RNA sequence: GCCCGUCGCUAGUACCGAUUGAAUGGCUUAGUGAGGCCUCAGGAUCUGCAGAGCGGAGAAUUUGGACAAACUUGGUCAUUUAGAGGAACUAAAAGUCGUAACAAGGUUUCCGUAGGUGAACCUGCGGAAGGAUCAUUA
RNA sequence: ACCCACUCGGCACCUUACGAGAAAUCAAAGUCUUUGGGUUCUGGGGGGAGUAUGGUCGCAAGGCUGAAACUUAAAGGAAUUG
RNA sequence: GCGGUAAUUCCAGCUCCAAUAGCGUAUAUUAAAGUUGUUGCAGUUAAAAAGCUCGUAGUUGAACUUUGGGCCCGGUUGGCCGGUCGGAUUUCCAACGGGGCCUUUCCUUCUGGCUAACCUUGAGUCCUUGUGGCUCUUGGCGAACCAGGACUUUUACUUUGAAAAAAUUAGAGUGUUCAAAGCAGGCGUAUUGCUCGAAUAUAUUAGCAUGGAAUAAUAGAAUAGGACG
RNA sequence: UAUCUGGUUGAUCCUGCCAGUAGUCAUAUGCUUGUCUCAAAGAUUAAGCCAUGCAUGUCUAAGUAUAAGCAAUUUAUACAGUGAAACUGCGAAUGGCUCAUUAAAUCAGUUAUCGUUUAUUUGAUAGUUCCUUUACUACAUGGUAUAACUGUGGUAAUUCUAGAGCUAAUACAUGCUUAAAAUCUCGACCCUUUGGAAGAGAUGUAUUUAUUAGAUAAAAAAUCAAUGUCUUCGGACUCUUUGAUGAUUCAUAAUAACUUUUCGAAUCGCAUGGCCUUGUGCUGGCGAUGGUUCAUUCAAAUUUCUGCCCUAUCAACUUUCGAUGGUAGGAUAGUGGCCUACCAUGGUUUCAACGGGUAACGGGGAAUAAGGGUUCGAUUCCGGAGAGGGAGCCUGAGAAACGGCUACCA
RNA sequence: CUCUUAAGGUAGCCAAAUGCCUCGUCAUCUAAUUAGUGACGCGCAUGAAUGGAUUAACGAGAUUCCCACUGUCCCUAUCUA
RNA sequence: UCUAAGGGUCGGACGAUCAACUU
C-alpha cells in the first residue's frame, strides 16, 4: 500500500527511475491517526517482528511534568491553542507532538498547598516543621501563578499518541513559556 | 549565507531535555549542551559561546560523526544551513595508462558555529542521512585567502 | 528473500574444512550459536571428515543420539552446531579429549589434549559494558555472558571460565610482550608477541607481531587473541606452533623427515 | 549446480596446416615410434610449450626468486623422475633447448621395444 | 584504344508522395472506478456485573481517507506498414542520339558561383596547375 | 648613397644527402620498429553520396551537420618499357 | 578463376593427398589486423590539415631552494682458505645495498606518567701490583611509550602490508593403471596401527595503514594584521 | 605461443581492401561412427499457452486419547502399550526455475548504523504479583467452548459444508503464592529543643513522559541556601564513589507520575529417596517444554565511496502533484520529502546531464594466446527481480509470498 | 528530314471560375458519387505587370468532408399570446 | 463558518492606532 521509499521519488539531477522492484512490506507506511478529545479510544496495532505500536483517537487524562517542581500528575486535557505545522489542527482540536493545550489546574494547586501548606496566587507540629522547610522554595513564576486564578494552564506535548497510545506532555515555564506567550497574545 | 534571529520560526527551536530551572537563579542565561566529536576534531568556541540551535551540527546537536571523513571545495552557499562541496578527482585508464579529470558533488549540512563561503576548502563526515541528499556535516573549515 | 536461509552450497563453505568439490551440492549449513559460520566447525565436519569416526551424516546423528557429545562438558546433539574456537570437545566413550585450534595453514587442528585441560578453557572479552540494575556484565567470542566481572578487565583481553559453572578465574591483559594466537587472514594460525600497538582512531586499530623467528608481521586487531605470556602459553598448543615455514622449509622437512 | 567437471584438451593444431617439412618429420617420428594420428605429437608439443611458457616465466625473473628458485627445482626433478632429461642438464636453460624426442623416447610403446620383448614398436 | 551523359526495354534498393493511411506498445491529462486496508458508525447474534441498569463478545451493512487495479477518450512518442503519381540509383551482352574527357583529345584541363541548352555540356566572373611554360638582368 | 666585413629577422634559391620516403621528391615530407617534446582537426576499399531525412542559418540561391538499403574486386597513387 | 570438343579445376572411374572417430558447411567472434594503432597507423600526390585568425573549457606548461665531506653500525650474497664426520664459521678480501651519528642541520611540543640508562656515589670489595667486576639507594638523562591539549599546508606518485569468498587460472605433492580429472594417499605386526597431507601465487581499479620525499603541482611573510619570547 | 599468402598491372613499387588460415565452453546443421572415462542440454524465438500425474509436511518418555481402532498381555478403577483422525506447536518466506524488467537501477569491492527490527541457537537474568493489612481471597490447582466423534442432512459439481448432541489441552480465557532489610513519604502525640517521635502507607519488572547523576586538566581561600557524621559543643569534616567509546542525552541508576497494565510457570516424562510431631505430614533428583530483558548467532533493511555499453539527427533537465533545502508534525522498526503543513529557490550538466537505444540482469568468470587488447558472460557460485500482467492484503519473527488470499485485464 | 512564320508559348500551372470532347483517365473520400481533393496533360482556346506560381493572416465571398447539435427528416403531435 | 497574505498615520527591532478591497 502505503511506501516510505525514495524509488518513486525523482532523482538528485530531477530525474525519473524505473520500477525496479514491486511495493515491498517492510518499506510500507501507515496512515495516520487524527487524535481527537474524546473517550479513551485505543486501537493497538501488529508492527515488525510482532511489536506492537498504540494508535490513540480519544482521549483525556494527559500524564504531564511541572519541571520546576520536578512532579508529573494526571490532568483532565482542556482544549488546543496552537499548532505551528498547521492551525486546522487547533481548528479541530486534533492532537500530536508539538500540539500546545490548556488542562485542569486543581491537581497542581492542591499538590502545591498541600506540599508547601501554601494557596495559589490569591498545625500538626510535624506538618509544620515540613511547610515551614518547605517555604522558601514556595515561590514561583507570576505569570505562571496568574492561570492558577483561571484554573486551565499551558502545557506541550512530548509524545506521540499515535504511536504510544498515550498523550503525555508538561507545563510549560521559562522563556519558552514566554515566547508561546507572545504567541498567545499575538495570535489569539 | 548568515545566521537568523534564533526563535525566527514558528516553533521554539530548543535543546531538547535540556532544562534551566528559572526558579534557580544564575549568571548564565541558557544550559548550553555541545560535545566533542572526536577524532581530535575541535570543538569551536561558537557552539559553547552562541545562541545557535542547528541540531544537525555534529556540536551541540544530535547527530553522531562517523564513517568517512572527506575534504572539497566549496561551490554553492545559497540555502540554508546546507552547502555544496565538488570533490574532483581521477579515474585510471589502463587501455591508454592515463588519467582523466572527473568529480563529484556533495550536499552537505553546515553548521551555524561555522562561517563559510566559495573557497573555503573544507573537513566534513558522514552523518546519518539528514534529508535524502545529505549525508554529510562539516567538520574544519579552512581560510581561502587572507 | 522473504526471510532467512535454510540451505548452503557447496563450492561457498569455508575453504578451511576441506570439502570436496563433488559429493554433494548442500553443505550442512551451520547452525545458530557461538561462533559464526565462516569462523566455526560444525559437528558433522569434526567427526566424519576430520576423524572418520563415522561415514555419513545418518551415523553421525545415531552418534549425537547416543549423546555420546559434549562441548565445554555440555551435551549437545545437533549436527550443524557450530563449534570454534577455544572449546573444549570430550569424549568419554574413548576418554579422548580435543581443543578447537587451527593450523598455522589456518585449518580447524587435530588437536588433542587430557582430561585435564578439558577442565578449563579461555574467552577473549570483546566487550564489558553496565547490565541493568546496575550490574555489569562481560561477553566473549564464544557469545557467553558473565556477571561480576574483575574490575581491571578490559576489552580484547582473555580470561580463563572454569568451564561449567561459568566462573572466571585468573586472567590476562592485552598489554605488550604477552602471547597471541591469529584469528583471521592470512596470519591464521600465527603466533607471536605483541611487539607494538598501532592505533588509529577511527578503525581497525592494528598490531604487529614478532614470532619466536623473529619473523615479522601485522594484523588487524579484532583478530587478535592473546593467550599467555612469552615462552608461557596457557594451554597446550599444536604441532608447528603458528610459526609459518615457507614453502621451500615445507618440502625439504617433508623429504628429509620422511625416509627411514 | 553440483561441482562443474574440470576439463580441458591435451593438444593444439597448427597455425599452417599445409608444410610439407612438417608434415614429413611429424610422419617420421610416427614411423620411428609406432604411433596413431598427429594428436599425440600435437600433445607432445603441447605439453612442452606449456613447459617453455613457464621456463620463460621463471626465468624473467632474478635468480634467487624463491618463486623461481622453489617451482623450478620441482619442475626439474619431476623432469628428470620421467627420465626426458639427462642426470647433468639440471638448469632452467636446457630444459628450453629440450625437445619432443626426449619426451618420445619415454613412451612406453618405445621402452618396450628398446628393451627388446617386441621386434618392432607395432608388435609393441 | 579508352570513355561519357540523355533516351529506350527489364528487375530490384531506398526517397517524396494526396490518402487527417494503417498497426503495436509505452507514458499520460481529464473522466469513471473495482478490490481489500484503516476509520466514523451500525448492532443479526451471545453475555458479564419480575427486573434493573450499566458492561463486554460481536456478523451483515455503513461514513470517510489513502493505496489503486481496471476502463473511456484524446494526446504522444518509439517502431513497423499500404498508396495513385513522381523522382533518383544500381544492374544488366551482342539498342537509339551524339563524342564531352585522357595526346595541345582536337575550344588546354579543373574548382567555386550564375544563366542557358536534347544529351553529354557551352558561356560569363574569379582562382588553381593536378599544364601544353620551372627561362629574357640583355 | 655605393664597397667590403659581421649579425638579427624575411621572401625564396642552388648543390648534395647523411637521413627520409612507394616513388616522384624533401633542410623539411629529416632527426621513426632504436617506434613518446606539447597540442587541435581529419581519414579507414570503391560506389551509392555529400544523396535521403531531421535540425539549424539564410530574403533566396544555398550553406553547416550528415545516413541507410543496395552494389562491387577492385578502384587508386608514383614510376618503367612500349 | 575452370568449361566455346581432344577440360591438369565439371561429371564420374583409376590413382593420389590432409585429418581421422572424427570431418565438413553456415553464421558470430578472437588473432591474423601496426585494416582502429596507449604501446602502435596515416594525412603533398594513394582516404584524409578546418579558408584564415582570436578564444573559454580541455591538454600541456622554462629554470631555481641541503649538495658535498667525515665517522660508526651491523648484514647477504661472492670469493679465500674448511674446522668438519655433502652442510658448517672466524679471520683475510672485496661487491651490494641498509641503519645511525658529526659537519651552522625538529626531534611537532607540552603537561606528567616511567623511568633505563648514569654526570651519579653511598659504602669497598671477589680478584692478577688495578677502573679487569657486580649487588647496592639519597642530589642527578628522557624518550624506552603510554594520554590528554596543540598542530603539523595539502594532494599526486611509489614501496610494503593488511583486508580481501569459494570455485575457475597459473601452480605444488600424489601411478585416477596414463590422461582429462580428483584430493587423495602412503607405510607395519595387513590379529587389534603409524603417519604425511589436502600448498602457494595471481587476486588491480576504489578505500585503509605504514616507509619514501625525486618528480608535478599547492601554501606561506609584502599595507608585515609576520615570526619567534 | 611475436610467422602469413592469392587477386588491380603488359610488367614494377605502394596504399587499401576481398578472399584464403587457426581457434572458439558458441550455436545450428550435413556425412560418418567400434570401445574407455567424464557430462552440457527448450536461454536465444513466445516471462507464449498448458492435459495428466508429482514436487511440504511434521512426534518424542516427555501437549491434548475413552477411536464405539489394534493387540492382548498384566499392579494400577482416573489413564498408563500402540496409535488413525482432530486440536495444539513449528515449518510451509528455505530450496528449485527463469532473466522478462532494470543503465549508477542492480551488482562488485569498502564502510557505517551513536539511525534500525531480529523467530531460532547459545549464555545470562525475575523472592516483591493480593489486600484499609483479625473474623478474606480455590493453591491439593480455579472457568467455559470446540473439533476429532455420534447422528441429522443439502449440492450435478470442489479439499463445500449447515443443524443438533458429547469432550481435552503447554489451545482459549482467568487467577494466589514468598524472607528480612533498609530508603522514602505521611503521621499520633511532646516541647520547645539543637527539636523526637510511636505507627499508616509506598518502594519487582515492563510502557510513556519530565528531571537529575552519569565526575576527573593542576593546586589553595570567603560567602551564603540548605542539611549529614563526629563532638574533646569552641567546632571541624579526615579516609571520602565512579564505567566505556575517537565521540553521545551512551550504558545504567535515581525521583514524581502515567498504562483498556507486559512479565513474574495452574504444563509434561522418568525416576523415586529421605525426615518425624505418622499425617498418607514435610522435604527431595534427573530433564522436557514454555517465559521478560540483555547479549550472541542467524539474518534483514537502510547506507558511505569508486566503478557501468551505444547515442548529440538527445543540450538543457528538474518544480501539476517534491523538483533542492529548512523548521515542525505524522508514518516507519527506524534516519529521510517518506508524507503532510509552512517557508526558501534552490538541485544536475560538455568532467555529457536529461532523454533515447540496449536483440542488458550485474559480478566472479569464458574464448582468443608475445605483449598491451578485443569480444563475451541466460547458464553449475554470490547478489537482485519475477512467478500470465497490474494492484492490494491476512498470517507470521520474517512474504507484498503466489506450489497463500481478494479484486481488475487476457 | 521538310514547308513556314516577326516570333513560333519558354519558365511555370490545369479538365482549375479558363478544357468542347467531358460524367476526361488513375487514386482517394462513399455501400453507392456527373461532387470535392490529389496526380496526368497535344492545353477546343493555360501562361507570364492585358501579370504567371505560391502565399501566413483576414473574409456577412464560392465549394467539399468531418465532429457535436438538433423536428431538416422517418412523422407527426401538443401548448401559449 | 474560518485561516493566511496583501496598507496608512503617529511615536523610538518595535509599540499604538484607522480603514479598506483583493487573492
Amino acid at each position: 500500500g502505503i511506501s516510505r521509499d525514495s524509488r518513486h521519488k525523482r532523482s538528485a539531477t530531477g530525474a525519473k527511475r524505473a520500477q525496479f522492484r514491486k511495493k515491498r512490506k517492510f518499506e510500507l507506511g501507515r496512515q495516520p491517526a487524527n487524535t481527537k478529545i474524546g473517550a479513551k479510544r485505543i486501537h493497538s496495532v501488529r508492527t515488525r517482528g510482532g511489536n506492537k505500536k498504540y494508535r490513540a483517537l480519544r482521549i483525556e487524562t494527559g500524564n504531564f511534568s511541572w519541571a520546576s517542581e520536578g512532579i508529573s500528575k494526571k490532568t483532565r486535557i482542556a482544549g488546543v491553542v496552537y499548532h505551528p505545522s498547521n492551525n486546522e489542527l487547533v481548528r479541530t482540536n486534533t492532537l500530536t507532538k508539538a500540539a500546545i493545550v490548556q488542562i485542569d489546574a486543581t491537581p497542581f494547586r492542591q499538590w502545591f498547598e498541600a506540599h508547601y501548606g501554601q494557596t495559589l496566587g490569591k498545625k500538626s507540629k510535624n506538618a509544620e516543621r515540613k511547610w515551614a522547610a518547605r517555604a522558601a522554595s514556595a515561590k514561583i513564576e507570576s505569570s505562571v501563578e496568574s492561570q492558577f486564578s483561571a484554573g486551565r494552564l499551558y502545557a506541550c506535548i512530548s509524545s506521540r499518541p499515535g504511536q504510544s497510545g498515550r498523550c503525555d506532555g508538561y507545563i510549560l515555564e521559562g522563556e519558552e513559556l514566554a515566547f508561546y506567550l507572545r504567541r498567545l497574545t499575538a495570535k489569539k | 549565507s548568515t545566521e537568523l534571529t534564533v526563535q525566527s520560526e514558528r516553533a521554539f527551536q530548543k535543546q531538547p531535555h535540556i532544562f534551566n530551572n528559572p526558579k534557580v537563579k544564575t549568571s548564565k542565561r541558557t544550559k548550553r549542551w555541545y560535545k566533542n566529536a572526536g577524532l581530535g576534531f575541535k570543538t569551536p568556541k561558537t557552539a559553547i559561546e552562541g545562541s545557535y540551535i542547528d541540531k544537525k551540527c555534529p556540536f551541540t546537536g544530535l547527530v553522531s560523526i562517523r564513517g568517512k571523513i572527506l575534504t572539497g571545495t566549496v561551490v554553492s552557499t545559497k540555502m540554508h544551513r546546507t552547502i555544496v562541496i565538488r570533490r574532483a578527482y581521477l579515474h585510471y585508464i589502463p587501455k591508454y595508462n592515463r588519467y582523466e579529470k572527473r568529480h563529484k558533488n556533495v550536499p552537505v549540512h553546515v553548521s551555524p558555529a561555522f562561517r563559510v563561503q566559495v573557497g573555503d576548502i573544507v573537513t566534513v563526515g558522514q552523518c546519518r542521512p539528514i534529508s535524502k541528499t545529505v549525508r554529510f556535516n562539516v567538520v574544519k573549515v579552512s581560510a581561502a585567502a587572507g | 528473500a522473504r526471510g532467512p536461509k535454510k540451505h548452503l552450497k557447496r563450492l561457498a563453505a569455508p575453504h578451511h574444512w576441506l570439502l570436496d568439490k563433488l559429493s554433494g551440492c548442500y553443505a550442512p549449513r551451520p547452525s545458530a550459536g557461538p561462533h559464526k559460520l565462516r569462523e566455526s566447525l560444525p559437528l558433522i565436519v569434526f567427526l566424519r571428515n576430520r576423524l572418520k569416526y563415522a561415514l555419513n551424516g545418518r551415523e553421525v546423528k545415531a552418534i549425537l543420539m547416543q549423546r555420546h557429545v559434549k562441548v565445554d562438558g555440555k551435551v549437545r546433539t545437533d549436527t550443524t552446531y557450530p563449534a570454534g574456537f577455544m572449546d573444549v570437545i570430550t569424549l568419554d566413550a574413548t576418554n579422548e579429549n580435543f581443543r578447537l585450534v587451527y593450523d598455522v595453514k589456518g585449518r580447524f587442528a587435530v588437536h588433542r589434549i587430557t582430561d585435564e585441560e578439558a577442565s578449563y578453557k579461555l574467552g577473549k572479552v570483546k566487550k564489558v559494558q553496565l547490565g541493568k540494575k546496575g550490574v555489569p556484565y562481560v561477553v566473549t567470542h564464544d557469545g557467553r555472558t558473565i556477571r561480576y566481572p574483575d574490575p581491571n578487565i578490559k576489552v580484547n583481553d582473555t580470561v580463563k571460565i572454569d568451564l561449567a559453572s561459568g566462573k572466571i578465574t585468573d586472567f590476562i591483559k592485552f598489554d605488550a610482550g604477552k602471547l597471541v594466537y591469529v584469528t583471521g587472514g592470512r596470519n591464521l594460525g600465527r603466533i607471536g608477541t605483541i611487539v607494538h600497538k598501532e592505533r588509529h582512531d577511527g578503525g581497525f586499530d592494528l598490531v604487529h607481531i614478532k614470532d619466536s623467528l623473529d619473523n615479522t608481521f601485522v594484523t588487524r586487531l579484532n583478530n587478535v587473541f592473546v593467550i599467555g605470556e612469552q615462552g608461557k602459553p596457557y594451554i597446550s598448543l599444536p604441532k608447528g606452533k603458528g610459526i609459518k615455514l615457507s614453502i621451500a622449509e615445507e618440502r625439504d622437512r617433508r623429504r628429509a623427515q620422511q625416509g627411514l | 549446480p553440483r561441482a562443474p567437471r574440470t576439463y580441458s584438451k591435451t593438444y593444439s593444431t597448427p597455425k599452417r596446416p599445409y608444410e610439407s617439412s612438417r608434415l614429413d618429420a611429424e610422419l617420421k617420428l610416427a614411423g620411428e615410434f609406432g604411433l596413431k594420428n598427429k594428436k599425440e605429437i600435437y600433445r607432445i608439443s603441447f605439453q612442452l610449450s606449456k613447459i617453455r611458457r613457464a621456463a620463460r616465466d621463471l626465468l624473467t625473473r632474478d635468480e634467487k626468486d624463491p618463486k623461481r628458485l622453489f617451482e623450478g627445482n620441482a619442475l626439474i626433478r619431476r623432469l628428470v623422475r620421467v627420465g626426458v632429461l639427462s642426470e647433468d642438464k639440471k638448469k632452467l636453460d636446457y630444459v628450453l633447448a629440450l625437445k619432443v624426442e626426449d619426451f618420445l623416447e619415454r613412451r612406453l610403446q618405445t621402452q618396450v621395444y628398446k628393451l627388446g620383448l617386441a621386434k618392432s614398436v607395432h608388435h609393441a
